[PDB]
C-alpha cells in the first residue's frame, strides 16, 4: 500500500483505464494487476 | 445549445490532433464505449459527428 491523495473528481477515476494526467504523468496501473483501493474523507482535515 | 433541436457539427476533411484537445483542460466523463480514447492518433476516421 502507498500513500496517495487526489481530486474528488478523480477519486472515482482509480480504475486503470483512465489514461491521462492521472495515469500517463502521475501513476499507471498495469492491466494484469491484482489489488484493492480504499479511501475516506480528507477534505476538512486538510484544506486551505 | 438548447436540447430540443440538437445539431450535428460534422467535422470536415482536416486533422484532429486529439492531444491538442487533451492539452486544453481536464475532462470529466471521458467515457468511450468504442474505440480506445487513448491511441486516437494512428487510426483514421472517415467522419466525426
Amino acid at each position: 500500500a502507498d500513500s496517495f491523495v487526489i481530486r474528488g473528481n478523480e477519486v472515482s477515476q482509480i480504475a486503470p483505464g483512465q489514461t491521462g494526467n492521472i495515469a500517463d504523468y502521475n501513476y499507471k496501473l498495469p492491466d494484469d494487476f491484482t489489488g484493492c483501493v480504499i479511501a475516506w474523507n480528507s477534505n476538512k482535515l486538510d484544506s486551505k | 445549445a438548447s436540447v430540443y433541436a440538437w445539431n450535428r457539427k460534422r467535422i470536415s476533411n482536416c486533422v484532429a490532433d486529439y492531444s491538442v484537445l487533451y492539452n486544453f483542460a481536464p475532462f470529466f466523463a471521458f467515457k468511450c464505449y468504442g474505440v480506445s480514447p487513448t491511441k486516437l492518433n494512428d487510426l483514421c476516421f472517415t467522419n466525426v459527428y
